[PDB]
């Protein structure tokens, strides 16, 4: 296996923008909300983000 | 869309209880038949059969 | 009977994905009407319910148990109602 390679850097872009739903979506009442195993609506936007 | 409306408005020749009641009924039903909002218009067909339903969409 | 529901459907189709607001008001009574009526209107009510479900898509979850119970009760070898229930 001559063609060795590696990965060195990672960039994490998150377009969350907690608290507001985009126009395209209408959501049910319970709905699915967990993100990375955190509920974003139990805190403030900045802390959750 | 305001020819029947004018007739319903400017009759004003009623001389009896029933005549003025007929004026009221004609005015109410006509207002439903022609309304910008589609939700109200859809009720017209029912109002002609059930009167008590009228007097509720009048305002 | 007929007009009352014929209007309601027309409203939903016109509103779009905003009729959900009225689901709690309409659904509990609607089902109760199907269980207690005459053999002359049940097919029409089932068809209108199918149209309502088509308009409402996923927000029809909490009433599926009662809907299924109704379908279970009123499925019979009669040819007429079977096609309506299959389309539903």
């Amino acid at each position: 296996m001559k063609d060795r390679m590696k990965t060195v850097s990672v960039a994490l872009v998150l377009c969350l923008n907690v608290g507001v739903d985009p126009p395209d979506v209408v959501k049910t009442t319970p709905c699915a909300r967990l993100e990375c195993w955190i509920d974003p609506l139990s805190m403030g936007p900045q802390k959750a983000l | 869309s305001t020819i029947n409306l004018q007739k319903a408005w400017g009759a004003a020749r009623r001389v009896s209880k029933d005549d003025w009641l007929e004026w009221l009924r004609r005015l109410s039903l006509e207002l439903l038949k022609d309304s910008s909002s589609p939700s109200l218009r859809s009720c017209w067909a029912l109002a002609q059969a059930y009167n008590p339903m009228a007097r509720d969409l009048f305002n | 009977h007929t007009m009352v529901v014929q209007a309601i459907t027309f409203i939903f189709k016109s509103l779009g994905l905003k009729c959900v607001q009225f689901l709690p008001q309409v659904m509990p009574t609607f089902l109760n009407v199907i269980r207690v009526c005459d053999g002359a209107i049940r097919e029409f009510l089932f068809q209108q319910l199918g149209m309502l479900v088509s308009f409402v898509k996923s927000h029809i979850r909490p009433y599926m148990d009662e809907i299924v119970t109704l379908m279970r009760e009123f499925w019979v070898m009669n040819t007429s109602i079977q096609s309506t229930i299959i389309l539903l």
